RNA sequence: CUGAUGUUCGCCGACCGUUGACUAUUCUCUA
RNA sequence: AGUAAACUGAGAGUAGAGUGCUUAGUUGAACAGGGCCCUGAAGCGCGUACACACCGCCCGUCACCCUCCUCAAGUAUACUUCAAAGG
RNA sequence: CCCCACUAUGCUUAGCCCUAAACCUCAACAGUUAAAUCAACAAAACUGCUCGCCAGAACACUACGAGCCACAGCUUAAAACUCAAAGGACCUGGCGGUGCUUCAUAUCCCUCUAGAGGAGCCUGUUCUGUAAUCGAUAAACCCCGAUCAACCUCACCACCUCUUGCUCAGCCUAUAUACCGCCAUCUUCAGCAAACCCUGAUGAAGGCUACAAAGUAAGCGCAAGUACCCACGUAAAGACGUUAGGUCAAGGUGUAGCCC
RNA sequence: AAUAGGUUUGGUCCUAGCCUUUCUAUUAGCUCUUAGUAAGAUUACACAUGCAAGCAUCCCCGUUCCAGUGAGUUCACCCUCUAAAUCACCACGAUCAAAAGGGACAAGCAUCAAGCACGCAGCAAUGCAGCUCAAAACGCUUAGCCUAGCCACACCCCCACGGGAAACAGCAGUGAUUAACCUUUAGCAAUAAACGAAAGUUUAACUAAGCUAUACUAACCCCAGGGUUGGUCAAUUUCGUGCCAGCCACCGCGGUCACAC
């Protein structure tokens, strides 16, 4: 993340149906997304990740649920 | 318990002795490669298919509701006796009453005979012997039954329950015996299942019609399934829109040990899954979406171990780095690594990596869902990742689509076709986008293409073939043009030397240097060919490389060679 | 006259204690 | 200014231990006048892109990485237009 | 940047080029000083009417297109990606190789006296070394905590031993960036602050003129007093704050940790 | 943008963008009891099968309508003139409504500024050289519209002799495709349409049902879940983690006492 933040977010690059690939971030602790993989993107920039508008949609697809605690 | 309620729709226990019905006999033709299945399953369907196929090799599971001539009904699953089929042959034994074991008298027991018997015997079914091919020469079938007895089939002649008919299929020769062999034994199982109440079944093959939509051809083992009953199976539900047979004509009613095909899939079932009917639509997507759950808990205590694996390396690393100082003050630890912090230049990797060339990305896309299993298990007996790596992009059934198209273009993979059709649209649209689609219909056929791309991949595998050898006599020391050239003198013993193949150095079997010479003269000469016995001063381009008295020299020649895949997919 | 350089920071919802239980100031002993 | 400088004694603390420290005394100077040039202070101003405040802030060149855009040789592909006409 | 030499160029003639902080950054014409004057600053506030121009920052006096005697040119002039600001004017303070004025009184310079820096030794520190403490460590550490280490002191190191233990346990374990306590530093300073009042259109803020013009101020410090030999000098005193300055190892103690 | 609110700074004022709070729709996550009603492919991509136009003493009439879709796109409105059609037949007219003539009629870009024959007179021959345009011509791009409904299209070549080729943008259904996903129901009883002189016949128009939390209304003895809880903005205890893992619409939070994970 860009100042003043520190951390290492788990983001993937992904082509999208429209044919663009793009960074998507992964929310929540702990993903298992590999490559050939589908996954589902909305919007909704990651604030402190320059160029990051796309974002996971957790539990759809291959992209599961967040595993509790 | 705040845990989700079980939706799950399960068997109904078995049927009451008072409601059992007696219901027709279900049969399995399970043997080996080219022994006769096909041939004697036409003799009684009264059809003839084995010279309408793709190298007369079966490919499907199929279910024909042949009716004998005394009157009764038999199923015949027809199924394949390749080696790529061995998930058919299984799915088969799982739904069948009788194993009608076909064993060739001229060739006799195979590999696939073998596998045969042990799906049946995993299955408790009765088997039913029957020597194919005895009208030519070799044809024994006394050997065949002894052979059998070391795999636990034990023929009446020998004391045994299995029933062995002599047959000649292509003659029509003592089929009629096979028949009644069949007939009794079916009697004598005293098969009766309950014909009302909510249907059960199992799923045969499952794919996609572009009229039709989503079909099923399944077999009833419970109940009797109409038109707008509610099925599950798996995580796929339907209500019943069309029932049809074999010959595509409507039928209203399928009572159990019936072949029919289900169309109203909403989603596509897997083959060999249950089938049971339900109350209603919203019963039957609360069944799947109960189904669908539990698979999402499966996975999600799977990637928990992964992903507890991956948080605990890190927090490793974290609390080494963070220990490296005290508990200080985070100002101090960031200047002390500020210290350390002026010693560091990490270079950042690029996010997106080049994939190597020795990776094969494949599509596979096929006719029906049993078809598509078949390959991907053979992909599963790849073990050559070493040399080159194959990855799975997209598995699915039916024609080559525009999404298959893309996903190739995404990751250069290869488009493979098995019995299915790439139109004009997508056949130009791959051109643009430089895919490959290769469509096939056997599937010995895609196994032997799919290595040719795999050894294309592999890299050339260079021959060494030794040229020439010459031993060094003396060094020495020529000054031109300012510079001090060693010069190693040598005398050609076996072979000969030549100016382009590539040369090495060999000191008492060990060898010193690997190139080539940077200037071949002869007594004062340039000679690019120096015959045996014949004296020539060698000067390496290395001049780290130290030239004594005793020193060895080979020459060889090297030549690129095609390498082919270690794969072999077992046939 | 020459006089270069020095990585990082601002908001929370506070403010009652009181105090009294002893009952008796009128001795001496007596039976 | 009884200052600096030189000389002498004592004490604290130890069983003992300092060329140290605290302290009493003796002898006993030179310069003190100029200057605002240098470094600061005060008063009154001026400037300021600094505000944990000049040990401040700050511009450009020269990598890795990520995002987007433009130019462009040759070539290919697709689309658009024709008759809204003439003999 | 400073010094010297010299060319294009500045000049004339004839063509071009068409740009300036081409800005008095304040449009032309008519009118008003009436008020509701009036964000601030600048060069007071407005009315009528017209034309021109402007609409977050940056990309961008850029790209592309078109025009042009222009060819490393000019005019017109976007978008994508990016950011949550940019911007204008101020308040207070700091700082200025900032101006003027007056000064420094062991003191800024020129001066005065004796030293340190070189030698040996004594002693501290840093490094190196050792199985073998810790703290201080620019001014404001460095004969410093120590008005003091052969054992002890002692907190270190190695080995051995004890486990409700000198203690209704213990810990010199971490954290002085949680603190009390006791101090350094500017201070060889004179300023801090309650409560009011007034000014700025009731903005951050500001509040002196003695022939006085908005300040009154308890309290604290300076001062005064006291100690020493005076009323002198030296001591002592020296606020609020500054450096998360020193000290958890004087002692105590919050928080976390140890309890064979 | 409002009754407004947050956010530039060390602080103030001004200006300014961004965002917050309101109301809808679609889609995703998680979750869901019933009844009534309304609405209901992402796609002018390709479509299996069934049905959707007959009527009637033969002729005619109808299948040119209804239904569908939104590709293209100032053919929709007003006036003038005036066919076809209805009033059995002429109506010596009304009603309805084409073609033709006149007028009006979307958005964005002027970095589309010139268009290139776009005019007029004459019976004709022919003559004149004009016509539109910074008050936006010409041009490119975007879009069904002004909704009792209207316009346009009907596989494509604007058209449809011809050609490519073999047509669901009729109902139901399906493949592909998209984040987007209704039944391969019944009946001509009602209304509407076609035909008949008529009794009547036909009609996937339509009617009554099926499916779906997309919406509205009502209800239920048993039965509630989703999001949020630092400020804006209603609302946190105990622990764990220690600038890590993570969170955030905006400002921001987390580096050992986290009301923000
Ligand atoms: N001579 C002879 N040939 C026979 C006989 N039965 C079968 N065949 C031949 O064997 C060959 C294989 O026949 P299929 O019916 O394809 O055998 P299959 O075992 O069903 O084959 P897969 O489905 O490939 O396992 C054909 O060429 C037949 O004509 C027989 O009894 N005699
Ligand atoms: C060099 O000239 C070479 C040396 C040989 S040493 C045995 N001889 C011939 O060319
Ligand atoms: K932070
Ligand atoms: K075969
Ligand atoms: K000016
Ligand atoms: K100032
Ligand atoms: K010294
Ligand atoms: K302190
Ligand atoms: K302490
Ligand atoms: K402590
Ligand atoms: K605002
Ligand atoms: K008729
Ligand atoms: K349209
Ligand atoms: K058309
Ligand atoms: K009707
Ligand atoms: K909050
Ligand atoms: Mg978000
Ligand atoms: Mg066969
Ligand atoms: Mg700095
Ligand atoms: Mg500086
Ligand atoms: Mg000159
Ligand atoms: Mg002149
Ligand atoms: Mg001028
Ligand atoms: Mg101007
Ligand atoms: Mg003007
Ligand atoms: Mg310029
Ligand atoms: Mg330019
Ligand atoms: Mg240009
Ligand atoms: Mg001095
Ligand atoms: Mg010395
Ligand atoms: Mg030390
Ligand atoms: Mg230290
Ligand atoms: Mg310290
Ligand atoms: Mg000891
Ligand atoms: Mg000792
Ligand atoms: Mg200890
Ligand atoms: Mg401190
Ligand atoms: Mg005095
Ligand atoms: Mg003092
Ligand atoms: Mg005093
Ligand atoms: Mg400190
Ligand atoms: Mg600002
Ligand atoms: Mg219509
Ligand atoms: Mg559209
Ligand atoms: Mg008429
Ligand atoms: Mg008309
Ligand atoms: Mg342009
Ligand atoms: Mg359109
Ligand atoms: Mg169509
Ligand atoms: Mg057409
Ligand atoms: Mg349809
Ligand atoms: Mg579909
Ligand atoms: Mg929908
Ligand atoms: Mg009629
Ligand atoms: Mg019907
Ligand atoms: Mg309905
Ligand atoms: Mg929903
Ligand atoms: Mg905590
Ligand atoms: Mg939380």
């Amino acid at each position: 993340p860009k100042k003043p933040n520190s951390a290492n977010r788990k983001c993937c690059r992904v082509r999208l149906s429209t044919g663009r690939e793009a960074v998507c971030f992964i929310p929540g602790e702990g993903h298992t997304l590999q490559e050939h993989q589908i996954v589902l993107v909305e919007g909704g920039r990651t604030q402190d990740l320059p160029g990051v508008k796309l974002t996971v949609v957790r539990g759809k697809y291959d992209c599961g649920h967040v595993q509790k605690k | 318990d705040k845990v989700r309620k079980n939706k799950d729709a399960v068997r109904r226990p078995q049927a009451d002795p008072a409601l059992l019905t007696p219901r027709s006999p279900v049969v399995t033709i399970m043997g080996h490669v080219d022994h006769g299945k096909t041939t004697l399953l036409d003799k009684f369907r009264k059809t003839q298919v084995a010279a309408v196929e793709t190298g007369g090799i079966t490919q499907h599971i199929g279910a024909f509701l042949v009716s004998l001539p005394s009157g009764e009904k038999i199923t015949f699953l027809d199924t394949p006796g390749h080696a790529a089929f061995s998930a058919m042959r299984a799915r088969g034994a799982q739904v069948t009453d009788i194993v009608v074991l076909v064993v060739a008298a001229d060739d006799g027991v195979m590999k696939q005979t073998v596998e045969s018997i042990q799906h049946a015997k995993d299955a408790q079914v009765p088997i039913i012997l029957a020597v194919n091919k005895c009208d030519k020469a070799e044809a024994d079938p006394e050997k065949v039954k002894k052979e059998l007895l070391a795999y636990d089939v034990v023929c009446e002649d020998y004391g045994g329950d299995v029933q062995a008919v002599p047959v000649s299929a292509l003659t029509g020769d003592n089929l009629m015996a096979l028949a009644e062999a069949t007939v009794a034994l079916a009697e004598m199982l005293e098969l009766k299942a309950d014909p009302n109440g909510p249907v059960e079944g199992t799923v045969i093959e499952s794919f996609t019609d572009k009229g039709r939509g989503l079909v099923t051809t399944a077999i009833i083992q419970r109940g009797t399934l109409r038109k707008g009953s509610v099925l599950v199976a798996g995580k796929c539900w339907a209500k019943v829109r069309l029932m049809f047979d074999e010959n595509g004509k409507t039928i209203d009613e399928a009572y159990p040990s019936m072949p029919v095909g289900i169309t109203g899939w909403r989603d596509l079932p897997s083959a060999g899954e249950e089938i049971l009917e339900v109350e209603s639509e919203p019963r039957a997507r609360e069944v799947v979406d109960w189904r669908k759950y539990e698979q999402e808990q499966e996975k999600g205590q799977e990637d928990l171990k992964i992903i507890e694996e991956k948080r605990k390396e890190h927090k490793e690393a974290h609390q080494k780095a963070r220990e490296k100082y005290g508990h200080l003050l985070w100002k101090k630890r960031s200047i002390l690594r500020f210290l350390e912090r002026k010693e560091q230049i990490p270079l950042k990797p690029k996010e997106k990596r080049e994939r190597d060339s020795n990776v094969l990305s494949v599509i596979i896309k096929g006719d029906v869902d049993g078809s598509v299993e078949a390959i991907l298990n053979i992909i599963d007996t790849y073990d050559a990742s070493h040399e080159c790596e194959l990855e799975l992009v997209h598995f699915g059934v039916g024609d080559v689509s525009a999404n298959d198209v893309n996903l190739a273009e995404t990751f250069d993979g290869v488009i493979y076709g098995f019995n299915v059709n790439a139109g004009n649209v997508i056949q130009q649209s791959a051109a643009k986008k430089g895919v490959k689609i290769k469509l096939h219909k056997i599937i010995y056929r895609l196994v032997e293409d799919l290595q040719e791309e795999l050894s294309s991949r592999l890299p050339c595998a260079v021959e060494e073939h030794p040229v020439g050898e010459a031993s060094i006599l003396a060094t020495f020391s020529v000054t031109e043009g300012k510079k001090k050239v060693p010069v190693a003198g040598c005398r050609v013993q076996k072979g000969q030397l030549e100016k382009q193949k590539k040369f090495k150095l060999t000191r008492n079997g060990h060898v010193i240097w690997k190139g080539s010479l940077t200037s071949l003269k002869h007594h004062k000469d340039d000679i690019s060919i120096v015959k045996t016995g014949m004296d020539c001063g060698l000067s390496l381009d290395e001049d780290n490389m130290e030239f004594q008295v005793g020193d060895r020299i080979v020459c060889y020649e090297e030549k690129q060679i095609q390498a082919k895949t270690s794969w072999d997919p077992g046939f």
